[PDB]
């Protein structure tokens, strides 16, 4: 029996009591880039190389939007480990600031 | 002025510089390993 | 008082440099970062960067003084030291030639546990479920990984086990609200104690691991999220549901090794949880099963696969341009129908989802003013011009969508 | 025999059917290979975790072996035999059919990771423990009437995945 | 460059070890057994590790857990104390006596090669007190002996004697003569 006990129980206490706990910000909800998109989202041939010309991390999308007729025709997305790794690095290496939008 | 309090991650600097650096470093250690294999076959 | 030294007071004892944190802890940078990952400690931004330094404008990252000063007395740091002692005392045994004493050193080895580290991080259960957003994204990625010399098979098998426990529970107590299939993977939304968690599952294909990524940073995140998930799942099961941990049928794990395996014993509120009740779906070979059978069993349907072979069935899910059998008893669907029935909740008509036709666009569930510019200050002109440009860059992109829609609709 | 089965590389798997012609050749390579009848999960998890396809690159390069990422690649290379997707390949591999000789040379060999996978502190001792476990779980008969040693592949591929 | 005190002392002691003319009972060391024969001596000597404190404890609790509720031959091991080795030579029970070349006071083991040549004990000065230490559950051992042996290892031991006689004692008959350390 490893990790087989309740540790919270009746736990009402919040950790956001000192103003120094910067909650790690849940990543933005995904907006219109599905396996089957409305094909106006599908990028123009000039911007396909212009997107590849721009340096990484100063880039709006981490991906090329693509159209697929069948669900079987959806490729295994290769740059997926890179995305979680970069998020992991963003948690403990990127400085957290309290901002007013 | 009706501002919403929220938290913001600043862009981790030298992300692209180190990215390309690790891209190169990985390939270099591969090639050095291959050179080790050949030179050990000359023993 | 004597004249106080300048750059030693306010922001100088409020913050510390990385180098000063590492040195103060007398711990390696790796192990400093390992503890930083476990404790949930991050660099913080001062109002003055140079007053936070000792005067210097320099590329520097600042930690909170009392945060590092609080990390110093901690059981995990002491256990890291114990691992270092164990490391040399093992290579002493191995390097000499004695194997039995080395094997005995493995038996007399305890390890650090991340138990008390969560109580101080997420004191309440609803706070832990606010983190499980990012926790389930690592873990479901690490399930869909080939084991390398970086990452052992035991690591991936335990991660996949937790993944299957999570999928089993969400399909048990019927807690799904939204689905979204993208290029990246498949997103889910789940009211886990009524706070809507979100998480991503990749497609079941071999994943090309780059040599660029660092599988030592990601392993510690896995190590923290793994234990966090063990305690979450115990809390969930022992509160409202089942015994923990559930067993798994051996000859079921031999067939699927997915979700129809791993049987779980015990001793609605939403329209999505009431959908597909008294419906039996025959999932064909062509579709991915483990990404789809989760959804059917979650809502209230039943699954019979083509794969399991290697009645009551009312729908078949098939992705072929030419379908062979065509019986009168079944209704034939391309999976998009399921991915819309979950999102709306109202059971969308299957007339736009027949095998052989193009699917619907699949939406996500998510003059005088130029003259009155003059009487504004620079601290208002800069801001107003920025807000004008931000609305302009949105509206012109909206015009791009409209122009592209018109240029495509002609074709 | 190891050229025909394309197993020149160490830590490398392949699927074959065993008949009265296959079995005599199995006794020759038995000190070099470890055999066994896998289960449906061993096959299915193995193909969805590892898989190579030798085909043309961008425009010029031929010898690229990449990954079983897609199903449209499966269409272009197989297609007309009745095979459309990766799961259909799993079907013709698990169940002995017509297209088995078609897809068996399509996934050429598998690339299993080695056990333990290191030379160091923990890894040397773990290799020592497994190396003595080898001669217990596998014997070299050396006689002309050598009984073919079959082992659990569900347990072995739990170690190698 | 500037080094510490102790570093300078051990480097000075190293060059002092070379540049002085040395008495022939010393420098009878360092004219030591070569790599192949040393590895082959240990391929035999590793088969007779004295039963380590953990192994002895677990076995003698196995005797208690079995014999109290519900014949063995005398076991053979290497013999490893200087009082005991110079006891065993002159008994005469030693068939192969291994002597370390690096000993903290050199004066400890200076009589031993010549006492072995006197008694007719087939000795070999092997390189490293650490290397002798490894085969014997100790940090250092200075001496290791092989009195009795299993019959499987007997013929190998007798040949190890004859190899060491030919390789060591015959090549280094000049070492009883010749003051070492005249290196320019």
């Amino acid at each position: 029996e490893n990790y087989q006990y309740d540790l919270w129980g009746d736990s009402t206490e919040t950790n956001d009591h000192v103003m120094h706990l910067r909650a790690p910000k849940l990543p933005p909800p995904t907006n219109e880039e599905s396996y089957n998109p409305p094909e106006e989202y599908l990028l123009s041939p000039e911007e396909k190389e212009a997107w590849e010309n721009t340096e990484y991390s100063e880039r709006e999308r981490n991906f090329i939007p693509q159209k697929y007729s069948a669900l079987r025709k959806v490729p295994g997305y290769g740059e997926s480990i890179r995305e979680r790794f970069e998020r992991s690095l963003d948690l403990y290496l990127a400085p957290r600031v309290r901002k007013n939008k | 002025l009706n501002s919403n309090p929220e938290i913001l991650l600043r862009k981790r600097r030298n992300a692209d510089r180190t990215r390309i650096e690790r891209q190169e470093l990985a390939k270099k250690k591969r090639e050095e390993q291959i050179k080790k294999k050949r030179s050990n076959k000359n023993k | 008082m004597r004249i106080k030294k300048k750059n030693t007071r306010g922001n100088a004892r409020n913050f510390i440099t990385r180098s000063q944190a590492v040195r103060k802890l007398q711990v390696s940078l790796a192990d400093f970062r390992r503890l930083c990952i476990f404790k949930g400690i991050y660099p913080r931004e001062p109002r003055n960067k140079k007053k936070a330094n000792k005067g210097s404008t320099a590329p520097t990252t600042f930690y909170y003084a009392k945060d590092i000063q609080y990390l110093m007395h901690e059981p995990v740091l002491a256990k890291f030291r114990e691992h270092k002692t164990f490391a040399r005392k093992l290579t002493r045994a191995l390097g000499r030639g004695e194997v039995s004493s080395a094997k005995r050193l493995e038996e007399n080895r305890d390890s650090y546990t991340l138990d008390h580290i969560i109580k101080e991080r997420y004191p309440s259960f609803p706070d832990a479920i606010r983190d499980i957003d990012d926790a389930l994204n690592m873990l479901f990625l690490f399930s869909n990984l080939p084991s390398t010399n970086q990452v052992s098979s035991k690591i991936i098998n335990d991660a996949q086990k937790i993944c299957n426990q999570w999928l089993a529970y969400v399909a048990k107590e019927r807690l799904v609200r939204k689905v979204f299939v993208s290029i990246k993977g498949v997103y889910y939304q789940a009211n886990i104690k009524g706070e809507e968690v979100r998480w991503l599952v990749p497609f079941k294909f071999p994943e090309n691991i780059p040599s660029d990524v660092d599988f030592r940073i990601m392993l510690t995140f896995l190590e923290f999220y793994s234990t966090l998930l063990h305690f979450v799942l115990y809390k969930l099961y022992t509160d409202s549901g089942l015994i923990y941990p559930p067993k798994l049928d051996l000859k079921k794990d031999k067939i699927i090794s997915g979700l129809s395996s791993y049987i779980l014993e015990s001793r609605y509120d939403s329209p999505v949880a009431s959908l597909f009740s008294a419906f039996v779906f025959y999932v064909s070979r062509e579709v991915p099963i483990d990404i789809l059978e989760f959804l059917i069993l979650s809502c209230g349907g039943n699954v019979i696969s083509e794969a399991a072979m290697d009645s009551k069935v009312t729908h078949q899910i098939v992705d072929r341009p030419v379908l062979k059998n065509k019986v009168a008893g079944r209704t034939y669907i391309q999976p998009q129908w399921i991915f819309d029935c979950i999102n709306k909740g109202e059971l969308v008509p299957a007339n736009k989802y027949l095998p052989g036709e193009a699917l619907p666009p699949h939406l996500s569930p998510w003059e005088e003013k130029k003259l009155k510019m003059i009487m504004m200050s620079n601290k208002q002109k800069k801001l107003y011009k920025k807000m004008k440009y931000s609305n302009a860059k949105k509206e012109e992109q909206a015009e791009n969508l409209k122009k592209k829609k018109k240029q495509i609709a002609k074709q | 025999i190891l050229s025909l089965l394309r197993l020149v590389e160490t830590n490398t798997g392949v699927f074959v059917k065993l008949t009265k012609n296959v079995y005599p050749l199995l006794k020759v390579i038995a000190p070099y290979v470890v055999i066994g009848k896998p289960s449906l999960s061993s096959i299915r998890s193995l193909i969805q975790k590892r898989g190579r396809i030798i085909y043309k690159g961008e425009n010029e390069a031929e010898p690229h072996e990449i990954v079983l990422n897609d199903n449209n690649i499966v269409e272009e290379q197989l297609g007309d035999h009745g095979i459309i997707c990766v799961e259909d390949i799993i079907h013709e591999i698990a169940t002995m059919g017509e297209s088995f000789s078609v897809c068996n040379f399509f996934l050429q060999p598998f690339k299993l990771n080695r056990e333990v996978s290191g030379f160091g502190s923990l890894n040397r001792l773990r290799k020592i423990k497994q190396r003595e476990a080898e001669s217990r779980t596998r014997q070299f008969s050396n006689a002309a009437t050598a009984p073919v040693i079959e082992v659990d592949i569900d347990s072995l591929l739990a170690k190698l995945n | 460059v500037k080094w510490p005190e102790y570093v300078r002392v051990q480097r000075q002691k190293k060059i002092l070890s070379i540049r002085l003319k040395v008495p022939p009972t010393i420098a009878q060391f360092q004219y030591t057994l070569d790599r192949n024969t040393a590895a082959e001596t240990f391929k035999l000597f590793n088969k007779y590790r004295p039963e380590t404190a953990a192994e002895k404890k677990e076995r003698l609790t196995k005797e208690a857990a079995a014999v109290a509720e519900g014949a063995s031959p005398k076991p053979y091991a290497v013999k490893y104390g200087l009082n005991h080795v110079v006891a065993l030579i002159e008994n005469k029970k030693a068939k192969l006596v291994l002597i370390a070349n690096d000993v903290d006071p050199i004066e400890l083991v200076v009589f031993l090669p010549a006492l072995c040549k006197k008694m007719g004990v087939p000795y070999a000065i092997v390189k490293g007190k650490a290397r002798l230490g490894t085969l014997v559950n100790q940090k250092t051992s200075a001496v290791a002996a092989l009195t009795e042996v299993r019959a499987e290892d007997e013929a190998a031991l007798a040949k190890l004697v004859s190899t060491i006689d030919a390789n060591f004692a015959d090549k280094y008959d000049e070492v009883k003569k010749h003051w070492g350390g005249g290196i320019l």
